[PDB]
Formats: structure tokens, C-alpha cells, sequence
């Protein structure tokens, strides 16, 4: 370079008072060029490639490219206050982040910083940002369940710990609410969530945490929140920490489940933070490190083997078609490095079907290895009634017919799509929904009036657990759905249809 | 600060890149006056903000005036803070450019108070839980497109629709039924509708030439004559000025930001004259963040809210791209004005069926408002599906279970026009400004079925609904003469 | 009767489709216009330098 | 890519062995290329690969060259970035394959899977020597009712199915029964959704066609071929279609 | 034409003057305008007059925005 | 390009005489620019094209005028890159052509030759007052008749040529009829065509869209008025297809 | 076979060879031009030729393009 950036004249002063001579400096330099959020240090020969050096006001930075004179690094704080000739000194860390088992309830912003300001956190740092992720032996197939909650996600898409699978929607249509239900119904059962939120503006992420206030997710959720006014390095940063902050309770025995916000903000902050470097772009001016970028991201989000103790990490990431277009580059990108997609149409949540899954597009790669053993075989004929609808209603049959539905099975395929609407943050367990699903596909409620299935499915759930806790208990204990199981809920769905036809 | 002259070294049009001596530098956003000379003979300064550093103690700095006339070697001052916005009680109702001085000529504004534009965001503790619904005044508004107090709204319609007499019912209804005033944020207005849409106020009693300090308006225009980093940070200015106005009289603001498609325009004029590798479609690199920058200080703090009203304008109409994206991506209710129905007369013009709010949802309004607002939106999907038909059938020939649909359509397009404090001075209506409970049932009257007996056009430009009774009795009255 | 009705529908249900290829239509033209813009500047950005 | 090539040359020119090397996401690659060669301080290219996106994927595929000794089947699951072919990364990789099979999108958002599109799916060993006329004929066939479908999808649009005259409705027909029969539940589908997998042999699946093509099967339902083996499992599967109403 | 300035560039003018035009003719109508006299100034091809922008910009090597048009 | 320019500027400086200079392809004129000026060190502007590439197109169209010596009438044949009618290098070159003539390849594909295409094809010598007011007024009737026939193909290409007016239907037919019969035999273009060729004044195709568009002889086949010379050989070859379409 | 020369290179050859492999049997075809024999060269991949000439021009930094192909 003509330009380079170890040319300020007192930069060169410093290399000119002394030639050859005394030993050089070892770990103080002076910062310049500190623009685009990449602050170009002179001096820090002991610098490891990706040490987290600090500055003088104390906004921590990512040595990441550090050339032949300047260690140039990406400071994570915004480098407003940072002046050119200010003192940096390397810490002799490699990227490395405080965690520890007091983060379940805080809300970090994503330096390992408490932004609630109730107190500060203590840890042993113990864990990396770009850590190895985990090898191929490692890691064995996903069968334990996730209770998702939902109805159509956890029936014909079933996510498993361990399995990640995005939540590819539009804009203002689900998956924040539809993520913060499945991080919701994981009250009972052990799980340390991290809902990092990569770009939402504060009212939202405000909004989502103190919803986790009310209703109790706090005592397990983390959530490493950044804004939308955050520069982009750590808008880029934030899910590193969370994955690194859920990964420091995944190795150590406990199955946990991240869900990211906006995984196309991620990129979007990436994209920022590339072309100020002027990195060559690609397609739609990302980097063309996108790809690497959510590969280090999402692929440290897996069950491990019991060698390293049973551990596990759901990722649910969440990415937004704002094109509308699942055929864009960062969801096409994100769709092939994840296993497995939930699409939230826009039209159909538009509609009124309120968890927007739509069940042809949406599939999961883990598949029913993942579910209970319970609901493998009523899922299926679920996923078959909705095989039967989704045809009736995409194609022929509107004219009577020769077949000749709303008599035989499109009635019925409407009871599903309509008893697959939940409420807003209303939470299913594993046998009121395993019930919600047999009685719609194995016709035990056809001709009801199809406007309020839900309607009488809140009575039906209010009163069978309290009238037969045997379900309850034959559901949790064997977790297989039993015969004896079938006789017992029908006999208490026999008596609910009784008092509700009177 | 401190007199830290340097030299303004490379001037590429607007873009004028000033050196530093290597003791003090002004940091990023630290506006700097140059103490400029004018081809006329008198020491005119314009006002520059440092937008980049280049490291050789040289910061990149874009004007906020023309840069015709700029010396290389001119006496660059650093201010050490960003630019000094004249906030205050005293900057209510005079006009303001982007380094805060009152172009409008009335007179010199108090600056004893001033606050920094760049200050940062609130804090996760300081934002509000509760999802609060925000009562305009507007019965279209009210009923079936909630505004979020401390959120984000958006006038898809254009001008000419009647956007100039729904921001000024608006402002003029902040100021009388809240207790907190607006600030009309105009980013790149096209001049002459600033001169339009203030002698608007200035006759429609929403600003006093009589009386200043007692107006309900804080005017920042940034005129399109302006360069590329002054359009920009006028939406910033009006921010910062309105956000005074928060935390300080714990005050409802309104910030009425003209079509942040041109903000986000002079973001992208000032990144490629920064030279910073443009992004997508051609928009700025830091597309995402600018924005976000500008529309997250639009919070609700516990102080007060600060709810602006942003119009917003899609290039060649696509939610696609990325500007309108990361727009809508922070929106919170989006509100279109029709030009069809503003030339039939339905003022306010904005539109019942294609407006949308995220706070419409049940546990945000209210079960009944949810219920109400739900039932009204398909009775007028009906009357949209059956303005097809009712020209080849008839209104008579169509089944009478949905000529009841038709008749209560007709008033509820009627019952949505209101109107206003401002449209005074046009019609001579006084105008009534109609609560969120009093528009929930009289429309649940309406839809419900009592009312099928009044005339359709007993509850076009009406009030409250026993307001529309009362036009019904009085044409009783006059039916028989 | 029966024949324009059998027209109607025809009509109706072609306006309806027409309606949904309108929209694929524009979605698909707005992700070809923006990637075609953005390859133009990647193109005249990429070519300034030429170091 | 080069170090498990190697691992499979080494085998196919000491050992004498019918090596396969399955190497997946041949695009992991070329992108990988990108991100190496945008750091590398060499110029950028098309959309944003390296300069040499030519050269070092002619490196990787090159050296996959049967010889004399030994031969090798590579099946490269190359990726086309954003759903299109035009691009640089796949477009350098169709001149290199020979029996190039595009996995489209739309066949999948159908539900028909495997997703091959049998239009743009291509072969240089559709040829009468190797194949024998009789395979080859019944391609061309194929080929044509699914060109002729998807030209005339043009009008399968904004009007409806019924504007067909009775040949273009029969030829619907036919080619919806074929695109219908061009699934197959996989024998590592299983795990998914669907059937046990079925193995369908070349002289099997020529019946099959055969007979669809020949019009001896119009009295079958479209769902009746879906996600079926052999053609007579077809007619099995429509028959207790049948009884099952 | 008793009334009409026609500020005429042809194309072999440079690129200087076919950017300077409607400035010319701006000052023109702003004199005849603040002398009272309502004018009507009518420019022609304002495309034309960016693409002399974009000429002699990306010759003096400012950054090129969308469609290569200079930063202004 | 400026060599021919410079014994064209010499011809009409000197010589006196109005001559006719044929530049073929005045778009390499400015291809060539955009890879000299790659090089060159001048960045590059939109599509590809060099910066200055209007002052140069400028450059050399200006040169061109009548100057009161003479009169330089030149026939550019611009060539439109892969018929992008937007692109700068046809984009600058519309300004400065007076008689432009737009070619189309989609009136080429159904083998209408000359491919020039009825609507975009456009002169600033269709004024009446300089052309004629009768050869106006045909003109003004063919370009509507060809207008409405290409809003009209949207309607027959889907609905059926039948789901359209009976008299629409006329003006199609003679839409089709006039866009036909403004196909040329040329001489040169006789080793394409395998025809003759014939050479047609001004006058005789004025006469003939005036019989054509006039509703007068809308009974010939179409094909009798395809690659024809004047209305007379049609209505001969009108002749020739009956006889042959018996025989 | 007896007649037809092919002048063959491999995607694996480098892009100066790629590049002049449709020049080496232009010459050689037009050495048989010039004794008088009615030759016929058949180049195949056209564009792979343009393609790895892109490849060199853009590592020897010449600047690019359209579609990132160089100048000439
Ligand atoms: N199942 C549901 N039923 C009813 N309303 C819902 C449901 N899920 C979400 N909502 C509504 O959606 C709003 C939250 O937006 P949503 O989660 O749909 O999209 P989002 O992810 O926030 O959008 P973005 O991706 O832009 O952040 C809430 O105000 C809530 O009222």
C-alpha cells in the first residue's frame, strides 16, 4: 500500500529514533485509523491472532487481521470516544468470554455485560467465541423430544435437543412469539434457553423479556440481547456469545436450547461490517463469508455423545424473508446450513391460522426419530388428514364432485387446520396435545361446528386431566401411548362431550 | 471546546476532509464549524460533522452548507460535542435547518438549553412493558389500526391524498386532549411544501404567529437545497429536539418524520461520497444500522412516551428491497391514505381495509376492541367483494341477509369519516374529537344491528354516535318540510 | 344462461389466477431488479479500483 | 475435495479397484475458493468467486478420470446458490459432469420427491449405442410429454385446465401421471416420512413407462402412482385406493 | 422568441457546459424572477445534464453510486 | 469513425457537395472506447461503457450537419446491445439521431423483413407540414392500427383470436394485413429471400395503405401480402394463391 | 480421422493454455488455409476460452468489465 497505515509521522518517529536498535515494544501500542469500527493498533508483536485486546475507555476488540506493521482489530464497543494516539493493551486472552451457571435469568448484552443493571455477574471464564466446534464422533443422533408446545410444530415438524431446524417466516408475521412459546413450554422440564436477540428494536426484546418476567421462563432463559442501535460488530457478535454462553451448560451435562433472533440481521451486521472493510461482496452485496460465518454459528449446536456426558443445543434460529423470497441468499444460505426449516407463511398467518406453520413446505430432516413414542403413529395419521385436505382444498373439489368431500374428509382435514391454531403464548403440554391431535384424526369429533373447535377443545383440556389424571400419568411415566390409554381418554372425552351438550 | 484549528485539506464536493494537529482530535460525530469566507466578503460558517476518521490526523467531515467557496487552509473549529440542537420550551413553533438556527427569520431562540443529537439509546430498564395503545383521535385510527405510543407508524399515502390535514388533527389533538406537544420532523422537504404545510399551521391555529412558546409544534425542515449529510441528519435533529421534550416534561411527543425513504436516500448520497462500498440495491452499507439509529429512540421511556409518525415511501412500490425492508422491519402500525376515497370525501382518507397494525392482536386492545375491529375489517372485505356485484344485481335483487351487510357497510364507511380540528377553516365544521370508547360502541352499535334504520348519510362527518343519532332526528325533523 | 354462467366462472376464476400470477409476477421482478442493481454496482464499484 | 480424491486416486491407480467417491457440496468448495481468494488479495470475478473458479474446480474434477486401470464414479452433489443454474459456481461444473441431474426446487414444493426435474435432468449416455433403442425411445417419449406439459403450463396459467382441447388434455393427463410416477419412496427416506424404500430396476421402470405411454392406464387416479415402486404395485396401490374409497 | 433565452448546449460541447446549463439558464430566471417578472424556465433532458455530472465526475474519480452516478 | 468523418467534413467543407456517409455499426465506435478506456485509468461507468461516453458519441455525431456548404445526410447503423433499448451506448445515440429506426428481432423471428418495427421506428420528419398531409394521415393510421394490434396481443395470444370485437377482429386483420405488407424484396437481399427484388416509391405505398387500411380489399389471404413489392403485385399474388390453393 | 486435427485441452490445464488453445489451431488451421486446402476449424466452449482469459486478466489486475469479464 501506498497509504499504509504504519505511515503516521509519529508512528514512524517512533521506528525512526531507533533502527536497529534497543528491543522493541511488546505489548503497548498506539492506536490510529480507528474508523469503521476496525481501529488499526501499531505495534502488539504479541498479539495471538484473535486476542481481545482492550482500549482506553474500555471498549473491547477482536484482533482478527493483523498485518505485518498494524494489528488491526474490530472493537466490539462502538469506537466513538476512541481518539487516534490512545494507548491499547492486549489482555493475553483469546477471545474469550465470562460465563458461568449465574447468567440464567440476566439479560447480556452480548459482551458478557448485564444491561437489566442489577448487578454485575462473576464467573470463570472458561469458554471461547470461535471455539472447535464439535467433531464428527462426537456427536450422536437426535431421539430425545423437544416440546415445541405447538401443535402443527411439534405433530408434523417435531424438533428434537440437539437438531437444529430455522423458523424461516416474513416480517411481522410469528416466529418471536411462535420462539418464545417453545422457550416457554420448557417450564417443567431441565433446559438452560438462550434467546439471543441478533437485531429487534428494545421495545420488542423488552416486550419478549418481561413476558419471561411474568410467566416464569426467567429462572432457566438468558437472554443476550442486542438492539437495533448496536454497531454492527456486535450485532455480528451477539449470537457467538450466546452460543458460546449456551455451549458452557452443553458440555457440562445439561441440554440447553438457543434460539436466535433475526439470523438475517446477523448477516445484515456482517454484511456492514465487510463492505466498510471493503471486502469484496457477492450476491446481494454479502461478503460471500456468510456461509462460514452461520456454519461456525449453527454447527456448534448439536447433541453430544455420552463420552463428553449427554449434553445438546436446539439452535432454532430465525431468519427473515423481508425479499418474501425463500430463494435469497442468506435464507437459501441458512436453509442449507441447518437441518431443517418451519416456514411461517405470511398468507396464512394473514388468514387467521395463528401459529403460521404451513405443514407441505415446512419439513424436518430429524423426522419422527424425534418425537415420542407416543405420538409417531397419531401423527402420522394426522400428517396423512393433512395430506387428504391439503389436496381437497389446492386442487379439484369445488364443484360437488364424483368424491364428493365436505362430507367425508374435507370436513374433516378443516377441523385439523382449524384445531391447529393455538392462542397467543398459551402453551401445550405433551399429552394435552398428543389428545388434541387424536381427536381431530382419528374422527372422534367430525360434525362439530368448525368455527370453535378450540373452543370446546379449552373445555376438553380444562376437564379430562383433572377428571382422569391416569392419562396424565401414562403419558409422563411410559411416555407410549398405551390402548388402555385410548379406552381411558375416551371415556373422558365421552363425558366432556356430555357436558358439553349440556 | 477548544480551538483546535486545522486545515481543510481535500474538499471533494460536499465531502471536505480537514486535517488535525496530532495533539486533539475531534472524534466521530463531533461537529466542527469552519470559519468559511464567502464569495460576498462576509465570514459565513458552515457547519461540518466528522463522519469518518482517516487516521493521518485527517478526519473526513460532510457540510451542512454548500462547500462553494471553502479555501484549503480555512480555520476548522471543534465544537467537542456533536452538533448543539437549541432545545427547549423556546423551540416551539419556529422553523429549524439541521444546525439549529431559526430560518423562518421570526427571531434568535434560547440555547441556555441545548442537547447533543448523537446521544444513545435509552436502556433496556428505562423502556416500558406494557404495550399501551395510543388514543389520536382519529376513529379509523382508533378503531381498526391502533397507533403504539412509543412505537413506530407509517402514512404510506403520498400528497394530495389529505396527508397535510391528518398530521395537523394530529398535532392539534396531542396538544388538546394529551398533555404533550409534536414535532414535525420534515427530512427533505421539498420546499415549497414546507412553506405549504407552514402557512397550513400558522392558519389552522396549530402554531400561533401571534403567540410562541404557547404553539404545539417544534418545525425542523431540512430542505432538499441542503447537502447530502444536512437532509440526513434533520431526521436526528427533529429526534433529539423531541426527545428533550420526553425527558424532560415527561410529555406524549409526536414526531412527524417526512418519508424516511429520503433519509435513508441521503444516507446513500453521503456513503458513496464518503466512498464507502455501496450494499445492496445502492443504499449505504450501514443501511440497518443508520436506521435503526434513527427509529430506536422512537421509544416508550418511562418518563414519557415519544411515538413518532413516519411516512414512508416504497421505490418502485416493493416491500422487497432493502430500505422499505428495514423500514417495515421497525414499524409498528401501517396506515395507507387512498387517493380514491380522499377524492370521494371519506377525510380522514385513510384507508379501513388496507391498513394493518401489530397492535390490533386481542391481548394489546382489548377482547371486545379485537372482536369489533376484526368484525368491521370483513364487513368492508364484503362491501369491496360486493361493489362488483351490487352494479349488476341491485341492492334489492342480492338476499337481505347481506343487504344488512351492505346497508351497515355504507355506515361504517360513512361513521369513519370524522371530522377535524384543522378543517375549520376549509368547511366551518367545529369538529369533534371521538375517544377510543366512544367510536368502540358506536361501532358496536352500528355493526351490531340496532342502527339499520338511519340514514346513510346521517353518519358521514359526525362525532360520537348519539352525535349521529342526533343528525338522524334533526333530518327527521326537516323530512316533513 | 347456463353457457355465460359457465363464461362467468371461467372469467372468474382466470381473473383470480391471473391475480395470483400478477403477484408471483412482481415479487419475481423485484428480486431480478434488485439483484440486476446490485450487480451493476458491484460491477462499477469492482472497476474503479482495478489496483 | 483434493485430499479425498487423492484418498480414492490412490486406489483407482495401485489397487485397480472401482472406487466411488461421493464428494458433497462440490459449491462448499468453490465457496470456500471465494473466501480464501477474497482474503488472498487476488481480484475479485464473477458474482464473488475467486478469479480462478475455472481452474481449481478443473483441479478437483480433472483428476476424476477414469483410466485404464481403474475407473472411478464420482457423484457430486453440487449446489446452485440461490436457486438458479446461470450461476458461475454450477455453470463451471456443468460443463465438467456428464450425467448432470437437476434437483429443482418446484417438484419438491409439489411434494414429488426425489425432485429431479426431468427436463433439465441430462444425460451424455441418453444415446441409442449404450442404452439400446428401446430405453432410448421411451426417454425421447417422456421427454417430449413433459416438454409438452411445461410449454403449455403457459396456458395452465391464467386460463384453466379445461380450455385444452382433448389432444393437450390427454397429453395433461399423461404427463401428470408420469411426473406423479417419477417418485419413489428411497430406501434412506424412511427415516422421513413415506413407505420402506423400493429398488426399481432400468428393464423394471421401462415397463412401467412403457405402459403409462402407452395409454393402456388412463383409468387410474393421479394419487395412485404417487410415491410408488414398480407399475404394478401402481395398479395395486390404485386398486386398494379403490377399496379403501 | 421575443421572450426566450434559449441556452443551447450541443453535444461536442463539453462536459462542463452541458453540467452548467441549467445553472445558466437558473441564473437567468432567478434575475428576470427578482425583478418581478414571473418566467418559466424549461429544461431539457435532465438525464442528459446527469450524465455530463457522472462524465466529468468519474473522470475527476469521485465514487460512483447507483447506476455509476456520482455521490451528488 | 473520425477518418470517415474527416473525408465527409472535407466533402461538405470544400468540395461543396452533399454527400451520404454510411457508418455501419457506430457502436464499436464506443465498445472500443469502454476497452481503451478500462486501461486508460478512467473509472468505469454504468454497464461497462467508459465514462465520457456521450461527449464522445457527441464527438463524432455533431460533426455531422448540414452546414450551409452542403448537407452530410448519414445513416448510423447503431447497434443495440442484445437489443437493450435502455443501454447508454443507444441511450446517448437517440439524441442524436433524427430519423431513428428501430429494428426489431421479435418482427424478424415471424419473418417480417425488413425487421424495422412499425411503433418504435419514429422521425421528427412525420410532421405533416413538411411530409404531406395525406401521407401524415396514413402514417398516423397505420402506427394506431399497429398500436392497437400490439395492445391486442396480450388478448389474443390467451383468450382466443374469437373472445375479442368484430370489429376489433377487422382492425386486427388489417393490422396484420399492413404489417405484412411493409415487407421489402431488396436487391441485395435476394440471396435470403430467393426472390426478386422491387423497388417501390413513396407515392405507390401511400396508395396501397390507403386501399389496405380503407377497409376496400380486406377479402386477400394474408400471405398474398407478404414480401410484396407495391399493392398491385398483391393483389396479383392474390391471384396466384387461389389458383394455386385449388391446383 | 485422417483429416482431423484436434487441438484438445483439459479444464485442468492453465488458463493461458485454455486461453491459447483456439489460437494454436486457428494458426494451424490457417497454415492449410494458406496452402490452399478448404479447412474447417471447430472450436467447442467458446466460452470457456473467454472465461479463462477473465481468469488471467484478472490475476495480472488488468481492470475488468461487465460481468467481470476484461476489457478486450
Ligand atoms: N399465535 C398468535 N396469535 C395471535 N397473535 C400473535 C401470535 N403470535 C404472534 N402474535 C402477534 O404478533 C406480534 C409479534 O410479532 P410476530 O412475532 O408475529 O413477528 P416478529 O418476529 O415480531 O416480526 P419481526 O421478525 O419483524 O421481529 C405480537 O404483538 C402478537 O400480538
Amino acid at each position: 500500500a501506498t497509504i499504509r497505515a504504519d505511515e503516521i509521522s509519529k508512528i514512524i518517529r517512533e521506528r525512526i529514533e531507533g533502527y536497529n536498535r534497543e528491543v522493541k515494544v511488546v505489548n503497548t501500542g498506539t492506536v490510529l485509523q480507528v474508523g469503521d469500527g476496525i481501529a488499526r493498533i501499531h505495534g502488539l508483536d504479541e498479539v495471538m491472532a484473535g486476542e481481545l485486546v482492550e482500549f482506553e475507555e474500555g471498549t473491547i476488540g477482536i484482533a482478527l487481521n493483523l498485518e505485518s506493521n498494524n494489528v488491526g482489530v474490530v472493537l466490539m464497543g462502538d469506537g466513538l470516544m476512541i481518539q487516534e494516539g490512545s494507548s491499547v493493551k492486549a489482555t493475553g486472552r483469546i477471545a474469550q468470554i465470562p460465563v458461568s451457571e449465574a447468567y440464567l435469568g440476566r439479560v447480556i448484552n452480548a459482551l458478557a455485560k448485564p444491561i437489566d443493571g442489577r448487578g454485575e455477574i462473576t464467573a470463570s471464564e472458561s469458554r471461547l467465541i470461535e471455539s472447535p466446534a464439535p467433531g464428527i464422533m462426537s456427536r450422536r443422533s437426535v431421539y430425545e423430544p423437544l416440546q415445541t408446545g405447538l401443535i402443527a410444530i411439534d405433530a408434523m415438524i417435531p424438533v428434537g435437543r440437539g437438531q437444529r431446524e430455522l423458523i424461516i417466516g416474513d416480517r411481522q408475521t410469528g416466529k418471536t412469539a411462535v420462539a418464545t412459546d417453545t422457550i416457554l413450554n420448557q417450564q417443567g422440564q431441565n433446559v438452560i434457553c438462550v434467546y439471543v436477540a441478533i437485531g429487534q428494536k428494545a421495545s420488542s426484546v423488552a416486550q419478549v423479556v418481561t413476558n419471561f418476567q411474568e410467566r416464569g421462563a426467567m429462572e432457566y432463559t438468558i437472554v443476550v440481547a442486542e438492539t437495533a442501535d448496536s454497531p454492527a460488530t456486535l450485532q455480528y457478535l451477539a449470537p457467538y456469545t450466546g452460543a458460546a454462553l449456551a455451549e458452557y451448560f452443553m458440555y457440562r451435562e445439561r441440554h440447553t436450547l438457543i434460539i436466535y433472533d433475526d439470523l438475517s440481521k446477523q448477516a445484515q451486521a456482517y454484511r456492514q461490517m465487510s463492505l466498510l472493510l471493503r471486502r469484496p461482496p457477492g450476491r446481494e452485496a454479502y461478503p460471500g463469508d456468510v456461509f462460514y460465518l452461520h456454519s461456525r454459528l449453527l454447527e456448534r449446536a448439536a447433541k453430544l455423545s455420552s463420552l463428553l456426558g449427554e449434553g445438546s443445543m436446539t439452535a432454532l434460529p430465525i431468519v427473515e424473508t423481508q425479499a418474501g423470497d425463500v430463494s435469497a441468499y442468506i435464507p437459501t444460505n441458512v436453509i442449507s446450513i441447518t437441518d431443517g426449516q418451519i416456514f411461517l407463511s405470511a398468507d396464512l398467518f394473514n388468514a387467521g391460522i395463528r401459529p403460521a406453520i404451513n405443514v407441505g413446505i415446512s419439513v424436518s430432516r430429524v423426522g419422527s426419530a424425534a418425537q415420542i413414542k407416543a405420538m409417531k403413529k397419531v401423527a402420522g395419521k394426522l400428517k396423512l388428514e393433512l395430506a387428504q385436505f391439503a389436496e381437497l382444498e389446492a386442487f379439484a373439489q369445488f364443484a360437488s364432485d364424483l368424491d364428493k368431500a365436505t362430507q367425508n374428509q374435507l370436513a374433516r382435514g378443516q377441523r385439523l387446520r382449524e384445531l391447529l391454531k393455538q392462542p397467543q403464548s398459551a402453551p401445550l403440554t405433551v399429552e394435552e396435545q398428543v389428545m388434541t391431535i387424536y381427536t381431530g384424526t382419528n374422527g372422534y369429533l367430525d360434525s362439530l361446528e368448525l368455527d370453535q373447535v378450540r373452543k370446546y377443545l379449552v373445555e376438553l383440556r380444562t376437564y379430562v386431566k383433572t377428571n382422569k389424571p391416569e392419562f396424565q400419568e401414562i403419558i409422563s411415566s411410559t411416555k407410549t401411548f398405551t390402548e388402555e390409554a385410548e379406552a381411558l381418554l375416551k371415556e373422558a372425552i365421552q363425558e366432556q362431550m356430555e357436558r358439553f351438550l349440556l | 471546546e477548544k480551538k483546535n484549528l486545522g486545515r481543510i485539506a481535500q474538499i471533494i464536493g460536499p465531502v471536505l476532509d480537514v486535517a488535525f494537529p496530532p495533539g486533539k482530535m475531534p472524534n466521530i460525530y463531533n461537529a466542527l464549524i469552519v470559519k468559511g469566507r464567502d464569495t460576498a466578503g462576509q465570514p459565513m460558517n458552515v457547519t461540518c460533522e466528522v463522519q469518518q476518521l482517516l487516521g493521518n490526523n485527517r478526519v473526513r467531515a460532510v457540510a451542512m452548507s454548500a462547500t462553494d467557496g471553502l479555501t484549503r487552509g480555512m480555520e476548522v473549529i471543534d465544537t467537542g460535542a456533536p452538533l448543539s440542537v437549541p432545545v427547549g420550551g423556546a423551540t416551539l413553533g419556529r422553523i429549524f435547518n439541521v444546525l439549529g438556527e431559526p430560518v423562518d427569520n421570526l427571531g434568535p431562540v434560547d440555547t441556555r438549553t441545548t442537547s447533543p443529537i448523537h446521544r444513545s439509546a435509552p436502556a433496556f430498564t428505562q423502556l416500558d412493558t406494557k404495550l399501551s395503545i395510543f388514543e389520536t383521535g382519529i376513529k379509523v385510527v382508533d378503531l381498526l389500526a391502533p397507533y403504539r405510543r412509543g412505537g413506530k407508524i407509517g402514512l404510506f399515502g403520498g400528497a394530495g391524498v389529505g396527508k397535510t390535514v391528518l398530521i395537523m388533527e394530529l398535532i392539534n389533538n396531542i396538544a388538546k386532549a394529551h398533555g404533550g406537544v409534536s414535532v414535525f420532523g420534515g427530512v427533505g422537504e421539498r420546499t415549497r411544501e414546507g412553506n405549504d404545510l407552514y402557512m397550513e399551521m400558522k392558519e389552522s391555529g396549530v402554531i400561533n404567529e401571534q403567540n410562541i412558546a404557547e404553539s404545539k409544534v417544534a418545525l425542523v425542515y431540512g430542505q432538499m437545497n441542503e447537502p447530502p449529510g444536512a437532509r440526513m441528519r434533520v431526521g436526528l435533529t427533529a429526534l433529539t429536539m423531541a426527545e428533550y421534550f420526553r425527558d424532560v416534561n415527561e410529555q406524549d411527543v409526536l414526531l412527524f418524520i417526512d418519508n424516511i425513504f429520503r433519509f435513508v436516500q441521503a444516507g446513500s448520497e453521503v456513503s458513496a461520497l464518503l466512498g464507502r462500498m455501496p450494499s445492496a440495491v445502492g443504499y449505504q452499507p450501514t443501511l440497518s444500522t443508520e436506521m435503526g439509529s434513527l427509529q430506536e429512540r422512537i421509544t416508550s421511556t418511562k418518563e414519557g412516551s415519544i411515538t413518532s409518525i413516519q411516512a414512508v415511501y416504497v421505490p418502485a412500490d416493493d416491500l422487497t428491497d432493502p430500505a422499505p425492508a428495514t423500514t417495515f422491519a421497525h414499524l409498528d402500525a401501517t396506515t395507507v391514505l387512498s387517493r380514491g376515497l380522499a377524492a370521494k370525501g371519506i377525510y380522514p382518507a385513510v384507508d379501513p381495509l388496507d391498513s394493518t397494525s401489530t397492535m390490533l392482536q386481542p391481548r394489546i386492545v382489548g377482547e371486545e376492541h379485537y372482536e369489533i375491529a376484526q368484525r368491521v375489517k370483513e364487513t368492508l372485505q364484503r362491501y369491496k367483494e360486493l361493489q362488483d356485484i351490487i352494479a349488476i344485481l341491485g341492492l334489492d335483487e342480492l338476499s337481505e341477509e347481506d343487504r344488512l351487510t351492505v346497508a351497515r357497510a355504507r355506515k361504517i364507511e360513512r361513521f369513519l369519516s370524522q371530522p377535524f380540528f384543522v378543517a375549520e377553516v376549509f368547511t366551518g365544521s367545529p369538529g369533534k374529537y371521538v375517544g377510543l370508547a366512544e367510536t368502540i360502541r358506536g361501532f358496536q352499535l352500528i355493526l351490531s344491528g340496532e342502527l339499520d334504520s338511519l340514514p346513510e348519510q346521517a353518519f358521514y362527518l359526525v362525532g360520537n354516535i348519539d352525535e349521529a343519532t342526533a343528525k338522524a332526528m334533526n333530518l327527521e325533523m326537516e323530512s316533513k318540510l | 344462461a347456463s353457457e355465460l354462467a359457465a363464461r362467468m366462472t371461467a372469467m372468474s376464476n382466470a381473473t383470480d389466477n391471473a391475480n395470483e400470477l400478477k403477484k408471483t409476477l412482481s415479487i419475481n421482478y423485484n428480486r431480478a431488479r434488485q439483484a440486476k442493481i446490485t450487480g451493476e454496482i458491484l460491477e462499477i464499484v469492482a472497476g474503479a479500483n482495478a489496483c
